């Protein structure tokens, strides 16, 4: 399924996702396509932040969901 | 602790960078630095930039937190004015290192943005994509919400 990942920046990408799929896993495709590093990416899902270890069936995802990804930049 | 902030300002004070200008401690804190950053990398020379560094109680076992008190268009700068010095940060520090060095630290990364690791996704992209677009965006900028130049 299709999904919106939107990132602070105003910058939305289009993400393709199962059900099944792993946070985790999610963070590799967005790291995929865009190059964000998983350890700077905090996927915020109706103010639930999204547990690696969790899946899509777990924060009760469906298709075309929003998901606002905020940066934590490790440098300061 | 303040001893050692007010050695540095004392010899800064003597000898400061052209790119540094207007340096004195704060009006009512010592452990406060107040100096104007003059950049030469276009189109920041064209303004100046404030910049005020804070010092911790536990110098110089903790780093000196420093931020822009101006607005700067650049992608290694935020929009409140923070920023992200790998020399004065949680994952790096030296206590033998003084603010001079970190002064330098901090005029090459305003000169020389990084698109590695920025602070602005947005403004790095454009500037790996289109630099005169950019220009225009962060001149007005510059010539708006920052100091004139000394």
């Amino acid at each position: 399924m299709q999904i919106f990942v939107k990132t602070l920046t105003g910058k939305t990408i289009t993400l393709e996702v199962e059900p099944s799929d792993t946070i985790e896993n999610v963070k590799a495709k967005i790291q995929d396509k865009e190059g964000i590093p998983p350890d700077q990416q905090r996927l915020i899902f109706a103010g639930k932040q999204l547990e690696d270890g969790r899946t899509l069936s777990d924060y009760n995802i469906q298709k075309e969901s929003t998901l606002h990804l905020v940066l934590r930049l490790r440098g300061c | 602790a303040s001893m050692r902030v007010v050695k540095e300002l004392e010899d800064l004070q003597k000898k400061p960078p052209p790119y540094l200008r207007n340096l004195s401690s704060d009006d009512a804190n010592v452990l406060v630095w107040h100096a104007l950053l003059l950049p030469d990398q276009p189109p920041y020379h064209l303004k100046a930039f404030n910049l005020r560094i804070s010092f911790p109680p536990e110098y110089p076992f903790k780093p000196p937190m420093i931020k822009f008190t101006t607005k700067i268009y650049h992608p290694n700068v935020d929009e409140n004015g923070q920023i992200c010095l790998p020399i004065i940060s949680s994952e790096n520090w030296k206590p033998c290192t003084k603010t001079c060095q970190v002064l330098e630290a901090l005029n090459v990364l305003v000169n020389r943005p990084n698109i590695r690791e920025p602070l602005r996704m947005d403004l790095a992209d454009l500037l790996t994509q289109n630099p005169e677009l950019f220009r225009k965006n962060a001149e007005e900028f510059t010539l708006r919400f920052g100091v004139d130049r000394p």
